[PDB]
RNA sequence: CUUUUGAUGUUAGGGUAUUGGCCUAACAUGGCUAUGACGGGUAACGGGGAAUUAGAGUUCGAUUCCGGAGAGGGAGCCUGAGAAAUAGCUACCACAUCUAAGGAAGGCAGCAGGCGCGUAAAUUACCCAAUUCUAAAGAAGAGAGGUAGUGACAAGAAAUAACAAUGCAAUUGUAAUUGGAAUGGUGGGAAUUUAAAACCUUCCCAGAGUAACAAUUGGAGGGCAAGUCUGGUGCCAGCAGCCGCGGUAAUUCCAGCUCCAAUAGCGUAUAUUAAAAUUGUUGCAGUUAAAACGCUCGUAGUUGAAU
RNA sequence: AAAAACCGUAAAUCCUAUCUUUUAAAGGAAGGAGAAGUCGUAACAAGGUUUCCGUAGGUGAACCUGCGGAAGGAUCAU
């Protein structure tokens, strides 16, 4: 039949390439900055 | 394990609509024939 | 034919992964102690948890039994030597009411952090990865380290270290290098 | 299917008379056996 | 069911290392069974044990130790204290080697290694130094055994920063800027370890700033923690274990940003345990949801007043 | 020593007889799913002849009719 649609949109939107570097932080050290985050600032 | 035979399209079910991709196989391990669905957005034209 | 040597683990998973007071409090304990993973919590907790299994089963046993005196003076005796008890509190009953602050009170880190010595919990931390710090004339680099009655009165810098009068380290040396040839042409 | 044959809560086809169409069936299969014996 | 051709016993012998229908002659008609015989199936070697479970239970155990059996498939045999032995011998069935065509040789379910099979599994390495065994018993030998190579089966510990000053919303905190200390990972050389093989530990030299020495795998409607944010598509393409989403406003498709979870680990498939008081002895239901035999008698079974 | 005979232990091959598993086929006849199909209107209200059970006949189809039973009835009542 028409299995010749296979891909449509996959082809159809339009490319966009990525932000550059925005290095995050990794182990302990993010564990420090959600706790901080989530109660240090609130009271 | 299997040598794909055909490339078919099925449909779906009542209240839903639109045709998805699949392929026929025959296993080598005994010969039989099953049905096997291909899975993604234009994953079937990786296939002969 | 296969060794004999055996393992076993030491940590288990919550059953239940996205309850809300649960992941709340365990947040509040990492940040407050300075922790990496939920997998610290869950070994505590498994340490705790068989504690917990030994009390209950001596208390269920007869009064003045044979096992019950054995098996309870050395349980006492344990957690009095690890420092979670104290002195007239060693009945047995006590044992029950020991909670998770209680034996993560004891890792190194802790007492590194307590016994002024470094400015934060996460310095403390640093530190001990860094080999600085001995517990009775033995060097130690493990944060987990549970510190017994008698070896808390002995933590001190290392005599190995440049925080505990040996030679400064590699980049003081470069330093002193540098400006070495700078002063002398 | 024992005492809850012939149920009707749903409007279905009565159900002595899918009985009496089962019968009709199974005795040309019987007639149609037996002519091969 | 078994019993003509030993099935159950008695008598006399034979044979064996010894008892025995183990075998031979004569005699008798016995032996087992609804408390399951005789048969069929097992993707069944049995235990010590393993997984999961509050207590009961359910499911696994080819595989470190112990016992049994076998050496392509069957049968027979020599030596010897010990074998119905297979890196001992003799035949037949299958497979296969060399050849001057007359003949002669064969058995990796021992260690490596190859083909095939498949979703599915490592080096044709070093050594007798340790543990032990054999001998004409210090001194020889041992793919038993040990050592290394491959190895995200499984298990344990544990990096990817910390600090100070200055600015800045609230003593904090840090989408920031400055600046000095501290450290392994990494390269070289040693002391050691080891059959002057390599790990590990310990010293000396060099050596972090976008510390480019740059963390991932799945998700964000509900169950279930996390976005009524932008662009594209328009019942198509696709997603979705389940309910569901998709016709211009798509919180669910395809992307960008941001958040959430676990984290050197995280998804998918099949099987199994709890959840399941949905197999119920503890502990289920049977008027109408599935389910009291049409009714009575009756053997085996289960249960039976007081002294 | 070669070589024979006999009673035994007995691989192997063949012919029959059952049994287990897998499998071909003219034709016949069920079930499930799908699509906007053709014919009627049997059930749900007294569904326009109250429904249903066992049995026995008949008819394109759903169904109709005889004999005995039930209320889960449209009657807890003279
Ligand atoms: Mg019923
Ligand atoms: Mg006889
Ligand atoms: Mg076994
Ligand atoms: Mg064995
Ligand atoms: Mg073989
Ligand atoms: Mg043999
Ligand atoms: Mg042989
Ligand atoms: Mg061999
Ligand atoms: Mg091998
Ligand atoms: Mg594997
Ligand atoms: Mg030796
Ligand atoms: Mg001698
Ligand atoms: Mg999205
Ligand atoms: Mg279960
Ligand atoms: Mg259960
Ligand atoms: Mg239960
Ligand atoms: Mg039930
Ligand atoms: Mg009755
Ligand atoms: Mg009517």
């Amino acid at each position: 039949g028409s299995l010749a649609r296979a891909g449509k949109v996959k082809n159809q939107t339009p490319k966009v390439p990525k932000l550059d570097k925005k290095k995050r932080l990794t182990g302990r050290a993010k564990k420090r900055q959600l706790y901080n985050r989530r109660f240090s600032d609130n009271g | 394990k299997g040598i794909v035979v055909e490339k078919v399209a099925i449909e779906a079910k009542q209240p839903n609509s639109a045709y998805r991709k699949c392929v026929r196989v025959q296993l080598i391990k005994n010969g039989k024939k099953i049905t096997a669905f291909v899975p993604g957005d234009g994953c079937l034209n990786f296939i002969d | 034919p296969k060794s004999y040597r055996n393992y076993s683990k030491t940590a288990r998973n919550p059953k239940r992964p996205f309850e809300k007071e649960r992941l709340d409090q365990e947040l509040k304990l990492i940040g407050e102690y300075g922790l990496k993973n939920k997998r610290e919590i869950w070994r505590v907790q498994y340490l705790l948890a068989k504690i917990r299994s030994a009390a209950r089963y001596l208390l269920t046993l007869d009064e003045k039994s044979s096992k019950r005196i054995f098996q309870g003076e050395a349980l006492l005796r344990r957690m009095v030597r690890q420092g979670l008890l104290g002195e007239n509190e060693e009945k047995l009953d006590y044992v029950l009411g020991l909670t998770l602050p209680k034996l993560l009170e004891r890792r190194l880190q802790t007492k590194v952090f307590k016994l002024g010595l470094a400015k934060s919990v996460h310095h403390a931390r640093v530190l001990i990865r860094q080999r600085h710090i001995r517990v009775g004339k033995q060097m130690v680099d493990i944060p987990s380290f549970l510190v017994r009655v008698d070896s808390e009165k002995h933590i001190d810098f290392a005599t190995t270290s440049p925080f505990g009068g040996a030679r400064p380290g590699r980049v003081k040396r470069k330093s002193l290098k540098k400006q070495k040839e700078k002063t002398e042409a | 299917h024992g005492a809850s044959r012939y149920k009707k809560s749903r409007a279905k086809m009565r159900w002595k008379w899918k009985k009496k169409r089962t019968r009709r069936l199974q005795k040309k299969r019987r007639k149609m056996r037996q002519r091969s014996r």
